[PDB]
Parts: structure tokens; C-alpha cells; sequence
């Protein structure tokens, strides 16, 4: 069974991803984001991804759906809308569940499964790399070399940050 | 909002526009795009009302949607390309998802729906950001990928958009509403060419943009933002209502003025590639664009409608301040057919 | 000058909109949250109900 | 793309059974895509609402499309010229005659009927010369 | 009765003129259906998404 | 699959005490007990996402030092730096940062 | 001024002091405002503005000299006074002009103090205009929908300019203020019905003054504390009005305002608001003879300061 | 498209050094002279904006006007020149280095060839 | 005559010499220009 | 492709299905828009490791540098409608129409 870890963590991140698309009371919804989002951690670490995906954990996770939620607290609603709270809800998220199961059973039964890409049910342990990395983190190097070679990069983004405060200002000026 | 913040914004627009048209890196025009979209979101809301909220809320999420599709598309050609660079497009499923984000982000139907609550939402300065400076970027991303784009889906796109902005707009009694379906036209017009003849496209673009500058400017220094306000304006200013007239008769395409020239380019280049229906369909439908116009004209300038008592005392003032470019502006967008063999300069 | 040209039945009920802003709702934004400090609070004293 | 190539495959003026099949189908697949814009933009009142217009809009098209057919194909055994264009402006007006009827005014059908059988007409002479609604860019 | 009226200021006018101008006319009320809410339209962008799929690859 | 035991063990520890807790004394017989305003202060929560990026592009600092561009490294970082103190300048001065 | 100007640091805030304050002395007809808000512009050092009239304007523009009837306000007060119903609609059609006429000076008014930093004492304002309307409307001699065209005009203009601080009603009694009116002699004037004057009061009392009490402090005084001058004006140096729009106000919202009031246009957009009345519609063959006579004035022409008929000179480098 | 991808085109270069080997464009050239038209037009409409006298004031206002006019479309005729130049020279080169594409066809005297005659009856 | 100065008044000394010294510049570096260019394609052509 | 892909693929799928089908909440929509973004850095973070892209690891950073902002701007419009109408319901955003 632990040789599908990836492909068991990527149907919990639809799972996940069906449950916040449904759209129930952005708590549930938050919810789903917060479970996708560990989940997709636990992806990216089995890639080899540690410090890529703990950032999900961190700056996704515990960052922007933080405030989503301190968010849905301040705009509270009379009631926590749940799957079941409204049909469609409850309908889409089993329809979404059983779109997952078609393909997944649909990729694992056809050796070749083609719904607008052609997608192979070998196990995602084939794809892998043989080489050696030797004394660094790939990851770690690529990242960090975002202040020697992505000055660029380094550039438009501290200046996105920069406006970014601004405009929040003048958004929640309100005049 | 302070000047200099506003001049900031401002700045951030254009320079998100800049790294668009000047990078060559896929990623970075991505997020030019982001920074247009945060910039541009307080420059629509400068004037506070719920309106202001409520259409920049609407081109907020039109926009975010276009960049989160124009992104999944630049990770799957990367995903079967690896390549970055903005060029052709390997794989048809992300040139497909890529053309929509782009005609979604450019306002092309069935993606135009946002386009006349926006502009009606804002003011006319910044309608005039949105239909003039917006349309830079995703116009440029399309003419740098033109080669992939599919030309059954661009072509129709294009027609769907000249026969809605064509619809639209015979309803509208609202200015903004007016401008913003010509815009979607316009549109239509300028990404017919593009599968055929990307200089084409900039030339339209071009007249487009001094046209509706003009336009702009004029509605600006009238102060009106409905068919009846305008009506009101030849007692007061009638030099405003004339060069109204003129440049409305131009976005018709009527020969001989500027207006004829990308209209006339445009089916020349079709008809090289054997696209006679195409043209023919959409020259006929530019006739709906040109109804509005001349009712609005009618209603402006060539007939004198009632004004109130209180316009008496509009006439001993004067308009404070001054638009420079203006009249260029007019001039170019009324009398620059017999100078479009120099159309081989933005070539 | 209608709101639209070509008005339906529907649309022609519809008013024009307005000239300049539209006219907020009353309130339904916020308001002062009542509360009964005490008594039984710790700061109260026991004995005090600071309606506040 | 495949109903199209299924009605274009059945040679002209042959197997009239089967090209008003297909010419059902393609009035069935319109049908449907003109449904499910009508329930997006204008929003049925209930699910019963929205079935019925769906059934509507597509029994609708369907039939304009097998009229299309049937009347086109007979027209071209019965006149034994396969290439006219008169067998799909005859098939064209007939296609509007059932919209009117559909419809239940006359107006509508008589409209239909010029507006579609020239636009038929047309279809077929741009098959005929071969003529390019989307040309590939060959400049 | 007839080259007068019934041709010149009824039938060719109905026929060319003003069936046009009617149809134009209809298609501007559908296209501004006034409605203008977020909903709606975003729905038909989904619709869009899946034809453009479906039809052109 | 040393991490996974360790997140599972956890997890199933503090559940288990959680039934325990829930339930278990929830059996002892007792009888029947019977029984927002819009913060715009939000904005505080909003910059801190905005400054919780400008930490997240921070992280990969530790290894950025072991560049042979040091000083290209250290400019672009200093720069980083200098930029978010002069957002939170801005907000100082223009009284964005009103707390409570 | 302009952006430019807020960019190189020109800031209103500064310029404004203690002696900034709007004061508008408002009251009944002939209930003696002028010259008590003359006596508190002396006193206190703060610009006089005359109760603004059907030529308001004309004194603004060129010359200053009123321009004719038909060029200008197309009104006339002593018809209101002699026929108060009349077909011609005159009656809505010179409230109306008032209002725009008041919008114009408390522009121009508000201009001044932000320029100078000088307070300005206004004869009535835009605020308290709806009192003569509300009387009017009683008396019958204005229609519903005039009244609903006023609404629209004053809602879409008067919120965007802050109200005044001070509010001064000086109060005289009705009947007096017919003995005034007799005293005064004035043809038309006499003609002034009891129950227009007794509405005036009671729109005032009942409106006005609760309305602009919840903003800042009025001091209401009668006929003879109002001669006290100088105690009136003692008793505004010692208001304090804490609450109210003016200390909330920063230097962005009076750049804002600075620029509003500089454009005179802007500021008289929505006076012409398109719905057609009858009382206040001009017709386009008229509308087009009254515009071409008003170009035909000297010095109207072209733009002020290229009219070569009133003496502008070096007009081919200007 | 097109020119856009020429080898050797140096990006963002309103003229390349090759133009300066032609011509330069006559300065009574009908197109200058409708650009430097284009100019005192504008010139007009802005007196006539500003409602200052249409054609006296401000004439170095019109003067400036009329020079920025003629001066960019000096340059922008020379672009125009260059272009179409640079087209002509392409499409010269190509039909040398493809001969079998452009093939020389065989010309034939009316009399050799047949025309039906169809007559107007 | 208006009571208020005229906003342009009497003449921007300044202006109007920023603007015929701009145009003046920009006509003699239009005439350098070409006669240069003259030059050059004479040079260049024989 | 292996079937992680055709996962974060059909994810991002649902995703967008999900934001173009509103129901009342725009906090929903935006909870949506951020889940986008996620699968985004989830399939762009797989490939760039499998592909060893070493100098393309940081782009799955900037691509959630601007998710974030972007969900600060749906916040801070959010805030604003909920001001405005007393919910953050879509179907409040109606005074602007065709």
C-alpha cells in the first residue's frame, strides 16, 4: 500500500478540493483548504520538495486562509452551511467523489487513460531520477539562488509587496 | 487618494504593462499581469461609491480568474515543453485555456459581460485607463503567441464580439455603456487580424486608442455621462458637441475619415487569405455600431435639444482646467486616411 | 431619456440610475454591542451591572 | 466535429434516412448548447422550469434540423440533381416553416424560412466552390 | 391601393427595412438584459470553457 | 514513515483523549441545565499577510550566504529589507497601523 | 492650485486657524441678518458675502455689472410677489436659480477660506434655500415635482461641500415682520401673504435649526440681542463645536474640496440636471437665441482675457 | 510576423544605419506637407477648444504645432521609405534564390492564343 | 474690465520663448538633418 | 503522466468549475480562487522537482507571492461589499447591469 502514498495524498487533495468547491460555510470550506493543504505538502515531500512544500504549511496554511478565517469570523452568518445544509451542496461533493473514483478506476483498469491528457497508471515511483545530488538540497540551492541570480525576480516582487500595502490602504480607505 | 499615490498606482499600471510587453520570460508576464490587476483595482475605486465597489469586485474576479487560467496554461506547456519562454505554444489544450484567459482579460465575448458594468461602475478617467491602457498587455501576449493561437477559435471570437458590441449598444442610453460595447467591437476587429497579420491588429489598436482618447476627453470636458447631459452641452459648449459628431462618424468607419483605414486594412488582409464571408459579416455588422453612433449624434450635436434655465449661468464661466492632447488626438482620429501607406512603421 | 433604450415591461419599471451616488441603506454594517459587565465579574466588584 | 462529419459522409441526395438523422443530431447538439446558455443568463424559476424550456429549445431545433434533412435529400433523389442549391433553400424554408409552426406565428415562419433557406443555399455553394467561412492563414 | 401603398409604404418597407430593424432590435434587448449579476454570467463562462474544449481541441 | 508514525500516534493520542473526555464522562447521571460588529481593524490582519510574504521570500536567506555573489546576495537582500521598513513606515505615518 | 501644488506640500490644514469659520446668519424675510452678519465680519475680521441674488453670478463674472433678465436668471422676484401663481412657472424657475446662485457663492465662499484662511459669514446658504421652497409649496404656488426636482439637485450637490460651523438665526415675529415690511415700503414686498412668512418660519424652526443643531451649536437670538453685536460675536468666540465634519477633516478631504470649489463648472454640474420640468425647460429655439445674445455681450465672446472688444491686447502671443 | 523576425534587425531602432543609403524624404514631400496641415489643424481645433480666436491667437502655439508635425513625419516617412525598401529587397532576393518557384512562362501573341468571344446579343 | 484679472493676463514672456525657441530648434535640426542625410545617400549611392 | 498529475489537474479543474458556479458567499468564491492557487504551486513544484529545473524552484515561491496579494485584494473588496450591504453576498452586486 506504500507504494501509492502520492496517489492516495493526490485523491485526498480532490477530495479536499471538492469540499471547499462545494461551497459551504467558508469554515468547512477553510477546513478543506487547510486538509488540501497539508496534503499537498505531504506531496511535494514525497517528491523530494521538504522546504517547498512546508511553505504551503506556513505561508498558505497558517497565511493567507489564516486571515480568510479571521475574515468569515468577522462577517459571521446565522448558520454554518455544511454539505448536507443545502441538496446541491451534498450532490456536487458526492458527484465530485465519484468523478475522482471514475478516472482513478478508469486510469487503474485501462493501462492508459485519456480524458483530455494521456495519463499512464504506472506508479509515480517510475518517473524518478537515478542521479545522485551529493552534498546540497536541489530545492534548497534553486531557492536561495533567488537573491543571486533572480535580483530581477527579487525586484518586481518587493515591489508588488510594496503597492500591494498600498492599494489595501486606499481599498479600505472608504472615504 | 493622494496625488502622489495615485501618480504611484499609476506608474504601477504602465510598468505592469511594460514587463508584459518587455519580458521574455513567461512567469514574469504573469505577473505583470498580477501588478496591473493590483494597481488597477484603487485607480477604479479613486471616486468612492458602491458602484466603484461593486465594479471593481467584478473586475477583480474576472481578472483573477483570466490570470489563474493563463497561469495553469503556462504550467502545462511547460509541463510538456519545459520551455519558459513566451513563443510557440507546444501543447493545444494550453493554447486553448491560454486564448481564453487572454479573451476574458480582454473583455471578448462571451467574456464581455464585466466590460459595460465596469465602465459604467467607474468614472470616466478611469473608464478611459480601462479601455485604452488595459487592452496593451494581453493584446501584445496574443500577438507574440499568434502563430499558436487556433484561428477557428480567435475568428470566432472576433465575430461573436463585433455582433455583440453591435447589439449592445443600440440599448444603451448610458455613454459609458455606449463606449464600453464599441470597445468590445473594437476588439472583435482588432483579433480578427490576428491570426493573419499581427501589424494589422497594432494599427487598429492604434486608431482605436486615439479614438477613444478623444472620445474620452470629450465626454470629460462635457461633464456628461448620459444621452441627455450631452444633449445639454451645445448651448454650452458647441465646438464640444461638433468634434463629438466628427469623431463618432469616424468610430463608424465612415470614409474619408481615420476610422475607414483599420476597417479597410482588415479586409484587405482577410481577403489575401481567401476570407471573403468573414469581412463581408463583419463589415455588414459594424452597421449596428454605426446606428448608435449617429443617434448619439443625433441626439448631441446635429439636433438641438431642450436645455434648462440654469445653463444661463454656465456661460459666463469657462472650463478650468485643459486637456493638452486633445485636439491631436482629435485630428489623428479624424484626418490621418490619407497617411496610412505609413502603416510599415509599427511593422 | 429612459434608463434603456428599447425598455421592456420589467425594465420599465426600473428607475434610471441615479445622477451621481447611490443612497446608502440605513445602517447594517455595525452597531454598539451591548454588554452587562457584572455582576458576577471579577472587576465588577460582585455588585455592579455596568450596562456598557 | 464528429455529426458534422457524419452528415457531410452520407453522399447528397442519398440514404435520406440517415442524413436526417444526422441532421437531427446537429439540430439536437444546438439545441442543447442554446438550453444551457438560456438556463445560465436567464435563471428558470425551478428544475421542472428548466427541463421544460431545455425539451423545448431542443425539440425545436431537432426538428428544424430533420426537416432540413429530409426535405433537402427527398428534393435531390426526387429531382435527381445532386449539387443544386434549390434542394437545401427548399430544405432551409421548410427548416423555418417549422420554426414558425413551433413558434406559432406566422410571421416568424415566414421569415425563417427566407432568411434560413438563403442561408442554406449559401451552405451549399460554399460547398460546391468551396468556399472558406475559416480560412487558415496562408497570406 | 397598390404601387402607392401596399408595395412602397407597406410590403418593400416590411421587407427590407423594417424586418431588420426589428430583429436588430430583439437581439439588443437580449444581449442588454439589464441583469447584470455575477452569477449569471459567470455560469456561461463555465459553459464557454467546456464548448471551447469540446470543439476546438 | 518515521513522520507519518509520529503525526498518526499524535493525532490518535489527543482523539482518544478527546472520547474519553467527550463521552466517557458524559455518562455520569445529572439533569436538564437548560441553556458581530464589522471590524475594520481587520486591516492589521490583512498587512500581516502582506509582511508574512515578505518573510517567506526572507527563508532561503541561510543559504542565499553561500553564493560566490555575495555582494550582488547581500545588496538584493538589504534591499528586500529596506523595502519592507519602508512599508511599515508608510503605514506608520500615513496611521495605517491603527490597532484596536 | 492643483495635485501639483498638494505635491509640493501645500497643505490646507496649515493655512486654516480660529478665524476660518463659516457663519451663516440666517432668518424670516426683513428680519434685519444683513447687518448682523456685516457687524460679525467686522468684528471678527471675516469676509462679508451678501445674501446671494438672481445676478449673484454676473457680480462673479466679467464686468460684475448684472446682465438682463433673459441673459441672466430669467426670474424676476417681484413677479413672485405680485403673481405668485403664474402660468409662466417663474416662481420654481427663480428658486432655482437662488439655489444655484447659493451653491455658486458657498463655493466661492468656501474657496476664500481655504485660500485665506479667512472665515467667511454668509446671508443664509444652500443649507437653509429649501425654507423658501417648503413655503412656497404650502402656499401652493410650486408644484410637487418642482419640490422633488429641488430634492435631486440638493442631494446630488450639497453633500459634497461641508456645512457651516456657526449657525446664527436671528428670530422676529411674524407680525412684526409685516410691520417691517409696511415700514420698508417696497410695492411688491407688501404683497406678502402672512401664511408664506408664518411656513418660512415654521420650515426654519422646524428643520433647519434641529438639523443643523445635530451637526454644530446654533445660536438663535431675537431682534434686540441681535443689535448687541458684540456680544453675539463674543458668544461665537467662545463656541466650542468639537463634534461636527470640519475637525475630521484632514488635508486630503480639503484638497478634495479645494479643487471642487476652484471649478466653478464642477461645481454648478448637476444645477442642470436633464429632467424636464416645465417651469425650468427652455425651449431650443429660444435656449439658442438667449446664448447667442449672451455671446454677443462685450467681452463674452471668447475666453475672458482674449476678448479684443473690452481691451485685451497682444491676443496673437497670449 | 513578418518583418518582425528579420535576421540582423536590431530591436527597438526607428532607423537602421542601412536606410541612410536612401534617399532621404524631400521636405516638399505632399506628405509632409499634410503632416505640417495636420499640425496647424490641430492647432485651430485647440484655439477653438480653449474659445480663443480660431485663427490669430496664439501663433507660436500654432507654429509649435505645425513644426512637431513635420519634424516627426520627416522621421516617420524615412521609416515608411525604409520599410517598404526593405520589402522590396527581400522579395527581389527570394525570387533570385528560388527560381523553380518563379519560373519565366512563355509569352504568346494575341493571335497565338484563343479568347472566346462572347457577344452582346 | 472683468473684475478679476484675467488668468492669462498679459503675455508668458517665458512660455511664448520656450515655444518659438523649441520650434525654431526643432526646424533647424530638421533642415541639419536632412541635408546630412542628403549626404549621405548621395555617399552611399555615388 | 503519471497519475498525480491527472489528480492536481482534475483539482484545478474543480477549482475553477467551483468558482465559476457561485451560490451566495463570495468568501466561498474567494476560498476557491486560493485552492486554484494551491494546485497551481502543487503541479508547478512537481515539475520543477522531477525535471531538476534547479534555477525554476523559486517560481512556485512568486507564484504564491501574488496568490497571497491577490487574496488580500479579495479580502479587502470583500470587506468593503459586506460594509456596503450588509453581506457578502454575490447577489448584492447587481446595481451594475448587462
Amino acid at each position: 500500500m506504500t507504494m501509492y502514498i502520492a496517489f492516495i495524498l493526490s485523491t485526498i487533495f480532490v477530495i479536499g478540493f471538492v469540499g471547499f468547491s462545494s461551497k459551504p460555510s467558508p469554515i468547512y470550506g477553510g477546513l478543506g483548504l487547510i486538509v488540501s493543504g497539508g496534503v499537498g505538502c505531504g506531496i511535494v515531500l514525497n517528491f523530494g520538495g521538504s522546504f517547498l512544500g512546508l511553505m504551503v504549511f506556513l505561508i498558505y496554511l497558517g497565511g493567507m486562509l489564516v486571515v480568510f478565517g479571521y475574515t468569515t469570523a468577522m462577517a459571521t452568518e446565522m448558520y454554518p452551511e455544511v454539505w448536507v445544509s443545502n441538496k446541491t451542496v451534498f450532490g456536487a461533493f458526492v458527484s465530485g467523489l465519484m468523478m475522482e473514483f471514475c478516472m482513478v478506476y478508469y486510469a487503474l483498469k485501462e493501462e492508459e487513460v485519456e480524458i483530455i491528457f494521456k495519463f499512464n497508471g504506472l506508479g509515480d515511483w517510475v518517473i524518478y531520477d537515478t542521479g545522485d545530488s551529493g552534498f546540497f538540497s536541489e530545492e534548497a540551492m534553486g531557492i536561495a539562488a533567488l537573491y543571486s541570480y533572480g535580483t530581477w525576480l527579487v525586484i518586481v516582487t518587493g515591489w508588488s509587496l510594496l503597492i500591494g500595502v498600498v492599494v489595501i490602504m486606499e481599498i479600505t480607505r472608504g472615504n | 487618494m493622494n496625488p502622489i499615490i495615485y501618480t504611484t498606482l499609476i506608474m504601477t499600471v504602465m510598468s505592469g504593462t511594460m514587463l508584459v510587453m518587455i519580458s521574455s520570460h513567461w512567469l514574469l508576464i504573469w505577473i505583470g499581469f498580477e501588478m496591473n490587476l493590483l494597481a488597477m483595482i484603487p485607480v477604479l475605486m479613486k471616486n468612492f461609491n458602491p458602484r466603484a465597489t461593486e465594479a471593481a469586485t467584478k473586475y477583480f474576479l474576472t481578472q483573477a480568474t483570466a490570470s489563474m487560467m493563463l497561469m495553469m496554461a503556462i504550467i502545462i506547456n511547460l509541463l510538456y515543453s519545459g520551455q519558459w519562454t513566451i513563443t510557440k505554444m507546444f501543447n493545444p489544450v494550453a493554447m486553448t485555456m491560454m486564448t481564453m484567459a487572454l479573451a476574458m482579460k480582454l473583455g471578448l465575448s462571451p467574456f464581455h459581460f464585466w466590460v459595460p458594468e465596469v465602465t459604467q461602475g467607474i468614472s470616466l478617467q478611469a473608464g478611459l485607463l480601462l479601455l485604452t491602457w488595459q487592452k496593451l498587455a494581453p493584446l501584445s501576449v496574443l500577438c507574440q503567441i499568434s502563430q499558436s493561437i487556433n484561428p477557428n477559435l480567435m475568428l470566432t471570437m472576433a465575430m461573436l464580439s463585433i455582433l455583440i458590441g453591435g447589439w449592445g449598444g443600440l440599448n444603451q442610453t448610458q455613454l459609458r455603456k455606449i463606449m464600453a460595447y464599441s470597445s468590445i467591437a473594437h476588439m472583435g476587429w482588432m483579433t480578427a487580424v490576428l491570426p493573419y497579420n499581427t501589424t494589422m491588429t497594432i494599427l487598429n489598436l492604434l486608431i482605436y486608442i486615439t479614438m477613444t482618447l478623444a472620445m474620452f476627453m470629450l465626454l470629460i470636458h462635457s461633464s456628461a455621462t448620459t444621452t441627455l447631459s450631452l444633449s445639454h452641452t451645445w448651448n454650452k459648449m458647441p465646438v464640444i458637441t461638433s468634434l463629438m459628431m466628427v469623431t463618432l462618424l469616424s468610430m463608424g468607419g465612415l470614409p474619408p475619415l481615420s476610422g475607414f483605414m483599420p476597417k479597410w486594412m482588415i479586409i484587405q488582409e482577410m481577403t489575401k487569405n481567401e476570407s471573403i464571408i468573414m469581412p463581408t459579416l463583419m463589415a455588414m455588422t459594424a452597421l449596428l455600431n454605426l446606428y448608435f453612433y449617429m443617434r448619439l449624434a443625433y441626439s448631441s450635436s446635429l439636433t438641438m435639444f431642450p436645455s434648462t434655465n440654469n445653463m444661463k449661468m454656465k456661460w459666463q464661466f469657462e472650463h478650468t482646467k485643459q486637456m493638452k492632447l486633445l485636439p491631436t488626438m482629435i485630428v489623428l482620429s479624424t484626418l490621418v486616411l490619407p497617411m496610412t501607406p505609413a502603416l510599415s512603421s509599427l511593422n | 431619456g429612459g434608463a434603456v433604450m428599447y425598455p421592456t415591461k420589467e425594465t420599465a419599471h426600473w428607475k434610471p440610475p441615479p445622477w451621481n451616488d447611490v443612497d446608502p441603506p440605513k445602517d447594517t454594517l455595525v452597531s454598539n454591542l451591548t454588554l452587562n459587565f457584572g455582576p458576577q465579574h471579577p472587576a465588577a466588584h460582585g455588585v455592579l451591572r455596568l450596562v456598557m | 466535429k464528429t455529426l458534422l462529419h457524419k452528415y457531410s459522409d452520407i453522399p447528397e441526395g442519398t440514404e435520406c434516412h440517415r442524413k436526417a438523422y444526422a441532421s437531427t443530431s446537429i439540430g439536437g447538439a444546438t439545441g442543447l448548447i442554446v438550453s444551457a446558455y438560456s438556463i445560465a443568463l436567464k435563471p428558470p424559476a425551478s428544475f421542472l422550469e428548466g427541463v421544460a424550456r431545455t425539451g423545448r429549445y431542443t425539440f425545436t431545433s431537432a426538428a428544424i434540423g430533420a426537416i432540413f434533412g429530409l426535405t433537402s435529400c427527398i428534393s435531390a433523389q426526387v429531382r435527381e440533381k445532386p449539387d443544386d442549391p434549390l434542394n437545401y433553400f427548399i430544405g432551409g424554408c421548410a427548416g423555418g416553416l417549422t420554426l414558425g409552426a413551433r413558434t406559432r406565428s406566422y410571421g416568424i415562419g415566414a421569415a425563417a424560412c427566407a432568411y434560413m433557406g438563403l442561408t442554406a443555399a449559401l451552405v451549399k455553394m460554399g460547398q460546391l466552390e468551396g468556399w472558406q467561412v475559416f480560412a487558415e492563414p496562408k497570406v | 391601393k397598390s404601387a402607392s401603398s401596399l408595395l412602397d409604404l407597406i410590403w418593400l418597407e416590411t421587407i427590407l427595412p423594417k424586418t431588420t430593424s426589428f430583429i436588430q432590435m430583439k437581439m439588443s434587448i437580449m444581449v442588454s438584459n439589464q441583469k447584470g449579476l455575477i452569477k449569471l454570467y459567470f455560469l456561461s463562462f463555465l459553459i464557454t470553457i467546456m464548448i471551447s474544449m469540446t470543439l476546438f481541441n | 514513515m518515521n513522520i507519518m508514525l509520529t503525526l498518526l500516534t499524535n493525532v490518535t493520542l489527543a482523539s482518544l483523549l478527546v472520547l474519553i473526555a467527550f463521552w466517557l464522562p458524559q455518562l455520569n447521571a445529572y439533569s436538564e441545565k437548560t441553556s458581530p460588529f464589522s471590524m475594520k481593524f481587520f486591516l492589521v490582519a490583512i498587512t500581516f499577510l502582506l509582511f508574512d510574504l515578505e518573510i517567506a521570500l526572507l527563508l532561503p536567506l541561510p543559504w542565499a550566504s553561500q553564493t560566490n555573489n555575495l555582494k550582488t546576495m547581500l545588496t538584493m537582500a538589504l534591499f528586500l529589507l529596506i523595502l519592507l521598513a519602508a512599508s511599515l513606515a508608510y503605514e506608520w505615518t500615513q496611521k495605517g497601523l491603527e490597532w484596536a | 492650485y492643483g495635485p501639483l501644488a498638494f505635491v509640493l506640500g501645500e497643505r490646507t490644514t496649515r493655512k486654516l486657524t480660529e478665524t476660518s469659520k463659516v457663519i451663516t446668519v440666517d432668518g424670516n424675510i426683513c428680519s434685519g441678518k444683513g447687518r448682523l452678519a456685516r457687524e460679525i465680519a467686522e468684528k471678527l475680521g471675516l469676509r462679508h458675502f451678501p445674501e446671494a441674488g438672481i445676478h449673484y453670478a454676473d457680480s462673479t463674472t466679467g464686468d460684475g455689472k448684472p446682465l438682463d433678465v433673459q441673459l441672466s436668471g430669467n426670474c424676476s422676484l417681484e413677479k413672485f410677489y405680485d403673481d405668485p401663481k403664474s402660468n409662466d412657472g417663474n416662481s420654481y424657475r427663480l428658486q432655482s436659480w437662488l439655489y444655484a446662485s447659493r451653491l455658486l457663492q458657498y463655493a466661492d465662499a468656501l474657496e476664500h477660506l481655504l485660500s485665506t484662511g479667512q472665515g467667511v459669514v454668509l446671508e443664509r446658504s444652500i443649507y437653509s434655500d429649501f425654507v423658501f421652497l417648503e413655503a412656497m409649496y404650502r402656499q401652493g404656488f410650486i408644484r410637487k415635482q418642482c419640490v422633488e426636482h429641488y430634492n435631486e439637485v440638493k442631494k446630488v450637490t450639497a453633500c459634497e461641500y461641508l456645512p457651516p460651523h456657526v449657525v446664527v438665526y436671528v428670530d422676529v415675529p411674524v407680525p412684526e415682520i409685516q410691520s417691517r415690511i409696511q415700514k420698508k415700503g417696497n410695492p411688491h414686498e407688501m404683497k406678502i401673504t402672512a401664511a408664506y412668512l408664518q411656513d418660512i418660519e415654521n420650515a426654519y424652526k422646524k428643520t433647519f435649526l434641529p438639523e443643523m443643531s445635530e451637526k454644530c451649536e446654533v445660536l438663535q437670538y431675537s431682534a434686540r440681542e441681535a443689535e448687541d453685536a458684540e456680544k453675539v460675536v463674543e458668544d461665537i468666540e467662545y463656541l466650542k463645536c468639537d463634534k461636527g465634519p470640519w475637525p475630521d477633516q484632514d488635508d486630503r478631504t480639503f484638497h478634495r474640496l479645494r479643487m471642487l470649489v476652484q471649478n466653478k463648472l464642477e461645481v454648478l454640474n448637476y444645477t442642470t440636471i436633464p429632467v424636464y420640468l416645465p417651469e425650468i425647460t427652455i425651449g431650443a429655439h429660444q435656449s439658442d437665441r438667449v446664448f447667442q445674445k449672451f455671446t454677443e455681450l462685450p467681452g463674452r465672446k471668447y475666453s475672458p482675457g482674449y476678448n479684443e472688444d473690452v481691451g485685451d491686447k497682444w491676443i496673437w502671443l497670449k | 510576423t513578418m518583418m518582425s523576425g528579420r535576421p540582423g534587425r536590431v530591436p527597438l531602432q526607428f532607423l537602421p544605419n542601412e536606410a541612410r543609403s536612401l534617399p532621404p524624404p524631400k521636405l516638399t514631400d505632399p506628405r509632409l506637407v499634410y503632416m505640417g496641415f495636420l499640425g496647424y489643424c490641430s492647432g485651430l481645433i485647440d484655439n477653438a477648444i480653449r474659445r480663443r480666436p480660431v485663427v490669430s491667437a496664439g501663433l507660436h502655439r500654432q507654429l509649435l504645432y505645425v513644426t512637431s508635425f513635420v519634424f516627426f513625419g520627416y522621421y516617420l516617412l524615412k521609416r515608411q521609405d525604409y520599410m517598404y525598401a526593405l520589402r522590396d529587397h527581400d522579395m527581389f532576393a527570394y525570387v533570385k534564390s528560388h527560381p523553380e518557384d518563379f519560373p519565366e512562362k512563355d509569352k504568346k501573341t494575341y493571335g497565338e492564343i484563343l479568347e472566346e468571344f462572347h457577344p452582346v446579343r | 474690465f472683468y473684475i478679476r484679472e484675467p488668468p492669462h493676463g498679459s503675455p508668458d514672456w517665458l512660455k511664448v520663448g520656450l515655444t518659438l525657441g523649441t520650434s525654431v530648434f526643432l526646424w533647424i535640426y530638421l533642415i541639419k538633418q536632412h541635408k546630412e542625410d542628403v549626404l549621405e545617400y548621395k555617399r552611399r549611392n555615388g | 503522466m503519471p497519475l498525480v498529475y491527472m489528480n492536481i489537474i482534475m483539482a484545478f479543474a474543480i477549482a475553477l468549475a467551483g468558482l465559476l458556479m457561485y451560490r451566495s458567499h463570495l468568501m466561498s468564491s474567494l476560498l476557491c480562487l486560493e485552492g486554484m492557487m494551491l494546485s497551481l504551486f502543487i503541479m508547478s513544484t512537481l515539475i520543477i522537482l522531477n525535471t531538476h529545473f534547479t534555477l525554476a524552484n523559486m517560481m512556485p515561491i512568486i507564484l504564491l507571492v501574488f496568490a497571497a496579494c491577490e487574496a488580500a485584494l479579495g479580502l479587502s473588496l470583500l470587506v468593503m461589499v459586506s460594509n456596503t450591504y450588509g453581506t457578502d453576498y454575490v447577489q448584492n452586486l447587481n446595481l451594475l447591469q448587462c
